[PDB]
């Protein structure tokens, strides 16, 4: 029963807490999105090889460059999460998170996740981004950045509809194996 | 605006309920960590590894102090204002200094963690296997660090939902933003190497940041602003700071506007701000520059 540790790192607006709540509870939070997600651990059966997967959420530690890397030692896999309706997080992926993660953990595998897939086709988000001369991040841009930072796999998920959310953690587990 | 009132009240009740029901879980996890891993080290029967004997204070820090603060005082106060979520920030003002213990805890985190991976071996893993616990030792140890950074988010959520009593929530939010800032400042200061003086002799740290400094080309100099000094230190390879120079704040003077770039500001010493002896520093943003200017001017005013 191998134990695997997965730490999620990203900006505040990426939505990592909801990303984990919707996966663990198998249901979108709904009216209230939780602010606190305690460390998770459960048995997951992947490819006939049961493992014990543990999930670490780093919410609230964005503006603290010394408190944040306290969770990095002894991490089996990282999830670098950005938002598809915010290019600022896409730039901070190569500006802030990847250098720190690769500095503290030179050999830990990384999965590049793009969240909020459901808002990409919205006609309100598109207009609001056009007001600021911004466009949503397409799939090829995410794939190119994943190849840039040497991430194992680029994936897109949606906490609202749970599309691709179950594949992210399965691929993260399979990366370690 | 019936919908506005409904949404505000419902979200406020949800936030207060989460604030109480996560504090309870935090206290429970602290008690379990104290009664499972620490107990074996102190009053156990197994063979402790030679390198971690009599060193439970290093490994667990002052977690017992944090537990006795939360288990005996803080939670009883948070439960009092369950029906008055607008005043919960007051609970963070009376015990403002009581959170200074957290500043200590983080400072011991690099010391403890390495020890577990240097001399503990498979001791705590075997303890977890025997006790059948889901969490490892590090999962329990990291919890105060996470918890100190969760109060600010809940206070921010409550800030946008309250119509009256915004001042109390704002004060609590300021306190619970100051505490992690001090925790990060202390961890940065703990790597200051070569300081040929007393740390406590300079007062308390106020700010720290990395700048580009033109010595009277741009060279990186991490600055530490104490109540009585400003320390310019180089950063060299790990992340350790080499003490390079210091400036007494009483003799210091500030030039806010420097032509050629909006992110540059000058510092000078002596009665007369003579040219060619001006320390030019380039901030990373306008907000950082303004905050540094304000704090340095406050320090100078305090010293006079």
């Amino acid at each position: 029963m191998q134990a695997i540790k997965c730490v999620v790192v990203g900006d505040g607006a990426v939505g990592k807490t909801c990303l984990l709540i919707s996966y663990t509870t198998n249901a979108f939070p709904g009216e209230y999105i939780p602010t606190v997600f305690d460390n998770y651990s459960a048995n997951v059966m992947v490819d006939g090889k049961p493992v014990n997967l543990g999930l670490w959420d780093t919410a609230g530690q964005e503006d603290y460059d010394r408190l944040r890397p306290l969770s990095y030692p002894q991490t089996d896999v990282f999830l670098i999460c950005f938002s598809l309706v915010s290019p600022a997080s896409f730039e901070n992926v190569r500006a802030k998170w990847y250098p720190e993660v690769r500095h503290h953990c030179p050999n830990t595998p990384i999965i590049l996740v793009g969240t909020k897939l459901d808002l990409r086709d919205d006609k309100d988000t598109i207009e609001k981004l056009k007001e600021k001369k911004l466009t949503p991040i397409t799939y090829p841009q995410g794939l190119a950045m994943a190849k840039e930072i040497g991430a194992v796999k680029y994936l897109e998920c949606s906490a609202l509809t749970q599309r691709g959310l179950k594949t992210v953690f399965d691929e993260a587990i399979r990366a370690v194996l | 605006n019936a919908e506005e009132k409904r949404k505000s009240a419902r979200r406020k009740e949800f936030i207060m309920a989460e604030l109480i029901q996560t504090e309870k879980a935090y206290v429970r996890d602290l008690r379990e960590c104290m009664d499972t891993y620490l107990w074996e080290m102190t009053s156990g029967v197994e063979e402790i590894p030679p390198g971690i004997v009599n060193k439970e204070l290093i490994i667990f820090g002052n977690m017992q102090e944090i537990y006795e603060f939360h288990n005996n005082i803080f939670l009883k106060e948070l439960e009092k204002y369950e029906q008055l979520p607008e005043d919960v920030g007051h609970c963070f003002v009376t015990w403002a200094d009581k959170f200074q213990m957290y500043v200590t805890y983080c400072k011991n985190k690099p010391d403890s963690t390495q020890l577990i991976l240097e001399h503990a071996g498979s001791y705590f893993d075997e303890i977890q296997q025997r006790h059948g616990l889901a969490n490892s030792i590090s999962s329990y140890l990291i919890k105060p660090v996470q918890r100190i950074t969760k109060y600010q988010l809940l206070l921010k959520e409550l800030l946008t939902c309250c119509e009256e009593g915004k001042g109390e929530i704002k004060d609590g939010l300021e306190v619970m933003l100051s505490v992690p800032k001090r925790a990060n400042d202390a961890m940065h200061l703990s790597m200051l190497e070569g300081f040929d003086e007393n740390i406590e002799s300079q007062g308390e740290l106020i700010l720290q940041e990395s700048f580009q400094v033109w010595d009277p080309k741009g060279r990186e100099r991490h600055l530490f602003l104490f109540e009585m000094s400003l320390v310019f230190s180089k950063e060299v390879k790990r992340s350790k700071y080499l003490y390079k120079s210091k400036l007494f704040t009483s003799e210091l003077g500030v030039t806010e506007h420097v032509e050629g770039d909006p992110c540059k500001f000058a510092l000078w010493v002596g009665r007369t701000p003579t040219s060619d002896n001006k320390i030019v520093l380039k901030a990373s943003s306008i907000e950082n520059k303004q905050d540094w200017i304000k704090h340095i001017r406050e320090v100078i005013q305090e010293r006079t």
